[PDB]
């Protein structure tokens, strides 16, 4: 099925994390098409930036046979 | 997110000044359109999918975006094309209660641009959709508060073109 | 009574209606919370400290897996060769806890999902990814959702991905609803999802048992 | 596709097709020219079917052509028409498929949705198939209607 | 502010304002002008507060000002009363506000660890705060301070 | 993914019209070809284990990429290489049996150049190891079959040289 | 990540060689220098929020950077930079400990310089800060472990910089 | 290494390397030349090692080189012992180390998915370690033999 | 769970005594069977597979339990029945290693009797089954140690039964 | 215990305990004559510890026993000194279990909502274990000491 490669920084601002966050911080990860608007909205609402939205996976304007 | 208090707090913060006269006021003119902001919200919420139902008629429906060959022909695209300008406007009236444009920088015009450009997705026919809200937001609700609803959603438009 | 699973470390098991009669009804309204025990400290529960919901237990409770290290052939400084990359069990050792998150225990040869597996040591699918890919595989709903009856497959499952039992109606209504109507996949998908998930759990941290019930409690600390 | 479906079923396990499987997809190639059979005599008369089980519609349900109605006017009936053309289309791309994945991508995903936004009944969407499959059930042979009327039910069972 | 509240609760569950919340905003619209009187006493002798509370924590705690103490000189003491002042700043912020999100966002996270790197006791700035509240409530009238207590609280409970 | 079928629906449904009879005869070329498609599929199944055992044989063993210094020197390493070509395999046949090699962009070659690059992984090595599958398959299936299967074997090494 | 011993075991891997006697010697330098490292790391580790305190007082502290409109001026955004030199001085150490750089480029700067500019935290700030870092570990545990240090840090500033 | 280990197991729980793990660092480093002892010894007779447990092997599992076996030929011996002269090589990296990680990198880990392909008897390699053990402990001290003990058994575990 | 150094430290701890000399000779008795422990368990680890192997065959293999009808049947109860006994070898080697029977409590027999019960499981043949790997660990180990083992195997044998 | 953390950590990886966690209870199971030396030697003198640190801590700190004050009263003394007999006990089951589990889990985990409530302030409490630590270190030996040093910093770093 079609997805997008997304690359997204999100910032703490609650607490001050001792580990390594770098690898939750700043990120590029492959999500499911329908998985994409839930994944958008949770980065919007914990106060990140989406960097850069590609399609990677599938083409524009497909009609059928896109799962 | 940045609200209007929130925002003048944030301006003097950047300085590190105390909240001068400049500042009080920008509160004082928040406070005075408060009651407006909020019953324009209430008209709104009265009839949120009214607003959507008409727009898409207006400039969307019986057109090329509509027909076979379109980014809206099937009905998972008009789905999500309702969805979009539901969105579109609950935003709207967020940043219109909030009494900042900041909320629309992060909740949705941050990454939806290059979102829209790899999905194929016409910038110019949203963009004409969203102004195809704008006037109907300003009859529903009124001239005084339609202008600050007008305002945010051409903030978006802006944002996306 | 018989909704409730033994809070074992793999097998959903559940009192029978039918084998050896022990239904227990009880007139339980909408909103009724379960009163619920945390594995790690008593300060760091979610009903009296709601900040404290992704405070890791410091042996008092279950251990947590993440993807702290960096995975290997995240950058291009080892170049070609380096066949001694130390981070590499670290990430295996994360792949089998995340197994044995989903599936309590673990699986067998023709069993693991290779294809999920090396997508999250490329780095390109998060630990949230993957373990929602392993209870949207087919086993997951063979093993656990098929034979088992709906309310207590959905009970199960979100003490599995949330290490959490229901707190009461709410939250189990939610689920059902998603069940009639959409199926197992998205049950799946809302439980992962859910903001509570994302506060315990972050993109990196595999799932863990942090709540228990009184009973199941009982059953580990009241033996000789 | 049937052989998509199988082929997401498959990869899903992270396996080769079952012998079942297999067997399917070798079952509806042999098949495929009555398929095509089904599709010829659809897309033949496709403006018969339409006319009449629109016609029968709006006999049945005539609160949609009278006032107050969602197709109101020569002009929402034609759009109406056209509806369940548009709908015969997505059969005639069922059957052809041997799955019903075709029809679900393009006009049975969302449909809930768009309809609301319309204003548009759904159960009368519904019941407009439901004339269709049995015109289209009376044009062609019984041993391919029931064939043709197996996608028809899935699109009535899907709207309503 | 409870604005940014409203919006974050309204948005988590994917709808509009509620009546009850939009009753909420309005109340603390028309206490808003009341909310800026209290921040303009406070912001009219922001000089006055600092000063009296600064030196009765130096009599109070006089190894605060001693030789060996972490503000000892010209320049140490301008750095407290530097700090006091952009603590009754983030005061100001919080009564216009309504709110304890803007102490809390600026100047009381992770507060612990800031002047445990500068090796400043936490208790004497809890303290200085606590200071801070007795002259703003003797200067200015009781029902605001009342109001404006709730803020000081928040933050001696944060330090301490 | 795309078939042969779900393309033609796909090219019919963009112009919006019926099965049209040009677009009829690429549908009877797919069902009177899918006899071979389904046959020669059971019999790639049937020996998968060991037709892979058999090409990494003739192709990458006892050579300097199995060689220390080599690519496919480490366990971990050569494992991977096993599943790669396992997959190879497998994808070869779906779209073999979809009659389409869209699928194989759809999901392998889907950013699979640049991770290759960036490992180092020997791209003539890989060539050569889905070739010498190429060449077992197609001794086992037949002439036809081997080499219809035998495109697909070729898009997957012209998209990853 | 590679140690001293692991780069040495992956030099005579690589070959597919037995460890030969110039690996040998290798080998028999960092046991000699082992001493050292050990020494060197349990006096920062004792003294690992003291390094920091006067780091900052060096390099950070009364400037533009803490005063308002700078980027170490909020609390939390303080709190985030003594945490990153306790990072940075924690992986320095680990890096002294193991005797090769290869932990600087897998762990610190994998994602570091991309995170720094979409936050907008300077780079020629934090790179005097770690500079600030060096000279303070240097007159801590010696001239000799200081100038293995001082390496390291400056691998960390020519990564980010 | 047993250092990188050490400070693998300290970045896990972020934290500063414990003063017991700085001793167990210490204890190798000043023990260095008595563990490296033991891969000189190896090094030097890694022939006679192979050989004499390639043969015990032949003894003790001799359906492997029996026709039909995976084992049978001129050519597939020699890759047999060629196998066991990289799992000592393997050996020697993990004594030298102090650590089973570089054992289970380069040679361990997936190597169950490799002999599987090759169709070779992991229970079988298990055994050629195995002997390749007692002949270790046979060129060696006890005390030597009992620290070489500890790797070679990691290895025979992971195979069985 | 809790080793014997934190059962004497918790027996002490509830008293609210410092560590006498009843505690410390406790403890000296534990150092002096720790270096018996570890021995052992790494002859348990490295024999793993092993135990279960020759557990199964002298009590299981060639019964009414492995033919139809039985309980350990069918290739997925076998490979079920072989991690069981997988998961009891390596609890009575935590016990054995931690010198209580606490993690067998904690993490085992918590519900185990129910379990076993609902799903048809044969106590007496399960029973049987932990019955021979203690006849042949004492025979892998050794006296004392195996001794050590056969009381947490036993153990684990009392609370199913 | 740190026998008990290489269970957990084997338990939560369900597999047999590393070769290098096996080492690791082996160093500690030899090392422990050293360890119940240290536990003696703070057990024999704890009322001259507690004594010396107690004095030390109320010249340092008179605002704790002043009037007012948290430790004010022969009752209330009697319950500090009571307090870092606890502490000093928690300490002593702390060396001998080789880890800082023991210290936490009865004696660190609550303790700031714990003084919070009684009215104690928290960093007097730091300073009293550091008192206690200096007492300590000078009745041992050097070795002694700095072993005995790690636990009695994590008592103060996690009340700081
Ligand atoms: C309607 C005005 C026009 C239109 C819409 C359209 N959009 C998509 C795709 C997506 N829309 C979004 C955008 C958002 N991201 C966010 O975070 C928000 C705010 C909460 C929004 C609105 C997303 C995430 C997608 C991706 C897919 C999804 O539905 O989740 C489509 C689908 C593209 C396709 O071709 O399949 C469409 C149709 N396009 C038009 O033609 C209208 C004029
Ligand atoms: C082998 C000695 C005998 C045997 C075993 C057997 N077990 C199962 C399946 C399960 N085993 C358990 C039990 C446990 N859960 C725990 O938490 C623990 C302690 C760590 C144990 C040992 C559970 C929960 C199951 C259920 C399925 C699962 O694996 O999760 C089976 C299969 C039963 C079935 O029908 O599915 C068998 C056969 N039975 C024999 O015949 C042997 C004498
Ligand atoms: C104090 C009055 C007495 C006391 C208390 C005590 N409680 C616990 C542990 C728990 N307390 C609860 C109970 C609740 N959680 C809820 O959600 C509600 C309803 C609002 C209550 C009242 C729970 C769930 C726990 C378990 C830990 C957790 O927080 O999840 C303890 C500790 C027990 C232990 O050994 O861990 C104690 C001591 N006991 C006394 O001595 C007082 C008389
Ligand atoms: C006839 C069965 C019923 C009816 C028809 C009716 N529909 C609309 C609205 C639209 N419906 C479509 C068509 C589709 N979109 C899709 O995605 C698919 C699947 C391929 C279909 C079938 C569209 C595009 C529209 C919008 C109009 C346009 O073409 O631009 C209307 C118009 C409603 C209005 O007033 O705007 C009507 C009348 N109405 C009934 O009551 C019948 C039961
Ligand atoms: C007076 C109440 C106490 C005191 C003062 C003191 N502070 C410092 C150092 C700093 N103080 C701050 C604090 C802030 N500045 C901010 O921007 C914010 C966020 C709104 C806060 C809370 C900081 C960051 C500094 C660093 C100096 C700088 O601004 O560049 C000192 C000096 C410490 C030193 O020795 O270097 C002093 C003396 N100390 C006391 O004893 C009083 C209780
Ligand atoms: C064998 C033909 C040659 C070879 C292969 C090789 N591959 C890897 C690792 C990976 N390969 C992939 C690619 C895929 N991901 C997929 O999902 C699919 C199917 C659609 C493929 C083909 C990826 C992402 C991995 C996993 C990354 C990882 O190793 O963690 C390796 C290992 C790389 C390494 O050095 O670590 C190898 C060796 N290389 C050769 O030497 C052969 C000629
Ligand atoms: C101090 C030297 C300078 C400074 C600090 C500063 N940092 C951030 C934010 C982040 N810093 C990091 C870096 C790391 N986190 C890791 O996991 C690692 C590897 C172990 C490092 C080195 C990251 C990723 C962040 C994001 C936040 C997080 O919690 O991960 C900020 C921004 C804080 C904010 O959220 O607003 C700042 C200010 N900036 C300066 O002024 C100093 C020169
Ligand atoms: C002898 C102990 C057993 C045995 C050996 C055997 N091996 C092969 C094939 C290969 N062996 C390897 C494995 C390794 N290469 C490495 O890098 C490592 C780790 C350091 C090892 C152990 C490889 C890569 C091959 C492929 C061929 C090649 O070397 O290029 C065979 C041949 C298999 C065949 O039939 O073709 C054999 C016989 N077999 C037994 O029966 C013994 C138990
Ligand atoms: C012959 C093809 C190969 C072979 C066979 C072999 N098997 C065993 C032992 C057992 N086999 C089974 C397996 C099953 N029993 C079942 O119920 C099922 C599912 C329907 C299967 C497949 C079992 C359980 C046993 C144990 C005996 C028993 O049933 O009690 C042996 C004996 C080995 C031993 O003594 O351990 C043998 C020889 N071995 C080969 O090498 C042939 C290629």
């Amino acid at each position: 099925m079609r997805m997008f490669r997304i690359t997204a920084c999100v910032p703490s601002q609650t607490r001050i994390r001792t580990q390594r966050e770098l690898q939750n911080t700043y990120f590029t990860k492959l999500v499911p098409y329908d998985n994409w608007f839930r994944e958008q909205q949770r980065i919007m609402k914990m106060g990140g930036k989406i960097v850069k939205v590609e399609l990677a996976t599938g083409r524009p304007g497909t009609n059928a046979g896109l799962a | 997110m940045q609200d209007a208090i929130t925002a003048v707090i944030n301006s003097a913060d950047v300085q590190g000044k105390y909240l001068d006269g400049a500042a009080m006021d920008k509160l004082k003119s928040y406070f005075a359109s408060g009651e407006l902001r909020v019953r324009a919200a209430s008209v709104i919420s009265a009839n949120a999918a009214t607003i959507v139902k008409e727009a898409v008629a207006k400039s969307l429906l019986y057109s090329d975006v509509t027909r076979p060959g379109g980014n809206m022909y099937t009905t998972r695209r008009y789905a999500a094309c309702i969805r979009d300008l539901d969105y579109y406007l609950r935003y709207a009236t967020y940043a219109m209660l909030a009494g900042d444009a900041s909320i629309l920088d992060e909740r949705v015009l941050n990454g939806l641009k290059e979102t829209y450009n790899s999905l194929g997705v016409p910038i110019s026919s949203t963009v004409q959709a969203i102004q195809a809200i704008k006037e109907v937001t300003a009859s529903l609700v009124g001239a005084d508060a339609g202008k600050e609803m007008g305002v945010y959603l051409d903030y978006i438009c802006s944002g996306l073109s | 009574s018989g909704n409730d699973p033994l809070e074992i470390q793999f097998g959903a098991i559940f009192p029978k209606e039918t084998r050896n009669p022990s239904k227990r009804p009880a007139p339980f309204n909408k909103d009724t919370k379960r009163i619920l025990i945390h594995r790690g400290p008593a300060v760091n529960n979610q009903v009296g400290n709601p900040s404290a919901v992704g405070e890791f237990p410091g042996s008092l409770g279950a251990k947590v897996f993440r993807l702290n290290g960096g995975l290997p052939g995240a950058k291009v400084g080892k170049n070609t060769g380096t066949s001694v990359k130390f981070g590499e069990s670290s990430t295996q050792a994360l792949i089998r806890a995340a197994y044995r998150q989903v599936f309590g225990r673990d699986l067998y040869e023709g069993q693991r999902l290779s294809v999920a597996e090396i997508q999250l040591e490329n780095g390109d699918i998060s630990v949230r990814e993957f373990i929602k890919r392993l209870a949207k595989s087919e086993l997951f709903l063979k093993l656990y959702w098929a034979p088992h009856y709906v309310c207590k497959a959905i009970e199960y499952m979100h003490r599995r991905l949330l290490g959490r039992p229901t707190y009461g109606r709410q939250e189990m209504n939610q689920y059902f609803d998603i069940a009639s109507k959409q199926g197992f996949y998205a049950v799946v998908e809302a439980m992962i999802d859910s903001k509570e998930y994302s506060d315990a759990f972050g993109e990196d941290t595999v799932p863990y048992e942090r709540y228990l019930t009184p009973g199941g409690l009982q059953m580990r600390s009241a033996r000789v | 596709s049937i052989v998509t479906k199988s082929i997401v079923n498959a990869d899903a396990e992270a396996r080769y097709l079952s012998p079942g499987e297999l067997d399917r997809i070798k079952a509806f190639v042999t098949g495929g020219a009555a398929r095509l059979r089904i599709a010829e005599t659809l897309t033949g008369s496709r403006e018969t079917i339409v006319k009449q089980a629109g016609d029968r519609l709006f006999q049945k349900r005539p609160d949609i052509v009278s006032p107050g109605g969602n197709a109101y006017g020569e002009e929402m009936t034609a759009t109406c028409l056209r509806d369940m053309d548009y709908y015969l289309r997505l059969v005639t791309y069922g059957v052809v498929s041997g799955d019903v994945t075709p029809i679900e991508e393009i006009g049975l995903v969302g449909v809930r949705e768009m309809y609301r936004s319309l204003g548009t009944p759904i159960e009368a969407v519904a019941q407009s198939v439901r004339e269709m499959k049995e015109v289209a059930s009376g044009l062609m042979s019984s041993d391919d209607a029931a064939e043709a009327s197996a996608y028809f039910d899935f699109v009535i069972g899907k709207m309503s």
